């Protein structure tokens, strides 16, 4: 297989200023017909794939000419004069070489804003959900910016681990900002066990973290 | 315009199969080879399957192989994967796509990437069976904060499969709602909430209701949130 490295990760991107991503190949792409079989992808929210690249530096046609793409061997860069707010998404790069086809990791590209910090908010289980016998503790920090952002659970001071999801949404079309929640589930002799819930936030946004809490049963 | 469209896609257990289907318009089929691309949710594609444009020679990802048949019916304009002995691993949206040049032997095959993608159909295998939600408050609590802005919402736990779809007061509450993406849990069921920001001074004045539906289950639920 020859795998395909693709960076940055994400991107956040200032309207009518560039962007580039580039894609490492582990072998070359070269073919003996003197092609080299890189292409770029752009998949936009809620869409499928569309062809930006071939071949790379082939614009497919009706492509904006604002997408160039470039490189050989084993390093290849798209890059993106004047981005529109449209631009974002994520883009992918893939190589036809050898079988089997393989993609890069992706760059998600989203809309540059002011450091918003999250406003948290902390949920006790409901009474309803408590007489079932599992509690679900809820931790949301709310319309925030840039994306990055840690979220600890901690039970009477001790830290949780492997008892918790998150989920996230897409970069807002009003506000550029996310919103994310954290759920922790216990059972209910866990929950009922002990006294002090907290979820611990960590943003660029914040000075210091931020913790919420609550005392079950109060 | 030139047009892939995939059929085929449902829920089903692990070890059945599935056979998609790629109905194809306004090119000539049987000019061109075609693929199979997968992406898994929160996920990057994934090839899967690649057939010569006259079907007598067929390749495939590693991770199908033994598994999958790709096959084409020149005659129909439509393209075939068939998905035997599911694994929950193959959990993904599917897509066919098309060669982005014409291709035919004239000693191998020549394959390159592909221009033109499909919408996608969705293959979700797992254990589960039909379950409708449970929906819990999340409750602005307990009483006594410093005012400003609250925040309240649902927590819709432990349904199969997707998707679940919420709004508040019946649709005419949208202003600071926030309805997250639904995460798998370790049972094979799903589970999301649906938040909203509002001021304080309205949660006894004011009317939140969240609204469930989940068709698989026919389950309507219309839940008042209310602060504990």
């Amino acid at each position: 297989d020859i795998v395909m490295t693709q960076t940055p990760l994400s991107l956040s991107v200032d309207p009518g200023q560039p962007a580039s991503i580039s894609c490492k190949s582990s072998q070359s792409l070269r073919q003996s017909n003197g092609k080299t079989s890189l292409y770029w992808y752009q998949q936009k929210p809620g869409q499928s794939p569309q062809l930006l690249i071939f071949e790379v530096s082939n614009r497919f046609s009706g492509v904006s000419d604002r997408f160039v793409g470039s490189g050989s061997g084993t390093d290849f860069t798209l890059r993106i004069s004047r981005v529109e707010a449209e631009d974002v998404g994520f883009y992918y790069c893939m190589q036809s070489k050898d079988f089997p086809l393989t993609f890069g990791g992706g760059t998600k590209v989203d809309l540059k804003r002011t450091v918003a910090a999250p406003s948290v908010f902390i949920f006790p289980p409901s009474d309803e959900q408590l007489k079932s016998g599992t509690a679900s503790v809820v931790c949301l920090l709310n319309n925030f910016y840039p994306r990055e952002a840690k979220v600890q659970w901690k039970v009477d001071n001790a830290l949780q681990s492997g008892n918790s999801q998150e989920s996230v949404t897409e970069q807002d079309s009003k506000d550029s900002t996310y919103s994310l929640s954290s759920t922790l589930t216990l059972s209910k002799a866990d929950y009922e066990k002990h006294k002090v819930y907290a979820c611990e936030v960590t943003h660029q946004g914040l000075s210091s973290p931020v913790t919420k809490s609550f005392n079950r049963g109060e | 315009r030139v047009q892939l469209v995939e059929s085929g896609g449902g829920v089903v257990q692990p070890g059945k199969s599935v056979r998609l289907s790629c109905v194809v318009s306004d090119f000539p089929f049987s000019k061109y080879p075609m693929y199979w691309v997968r992406q898994a949710p929160g996920k990057g594609l994934e090839w899967v399957a690649a057939i010569s444009a006259d079907a007598w020679h067929v390749v495939y990802s590693g991770s199908v192989q033994g598994r999958f048949l790709v096959s084409r019916d020149n005659s129909k304009n439509i393209l075939y994967l068939e998905m035997n002995t599911l694994k929950i691993e193959d959990t993904a949206v599917y897509r066919c796509a098309r060669m982005f040049q014409e291709s035919g032997p004239p000693n191998y095959y020549y394959y390159s990437g592909m221009d033109v993608w499909g919408q996608g159909t969705t293959v979700t295998v797992s254990s589960a069976s039909t379950k409708g939600p449970s929906v819990f408050p999340l409750a602005p609590s307990s009483k006594s904060t410093s005012g400003g802005t609250a925040a309240l919402g649902c927590l819709v736990k432990d349904y199969f499969p997707e998707p679940v779809t919420v709004s508040w007061n019946s649709g005419a509450l949208t202003s600071g709602v926030h309805t997250f993406p639904a995460v798998l849990q370790s049972s094979g069921l799903y589970s999301l909430s649906s938040v909203v920001t509002v001021p304080s001074s309205s949660l006894g004045t004011q009317t939140y209701i969240c609204n469930v539906n989940h068709k698989p289950s026919n389950t309507k639920v219309d839940k008042r949130v209310e602060p504990k």
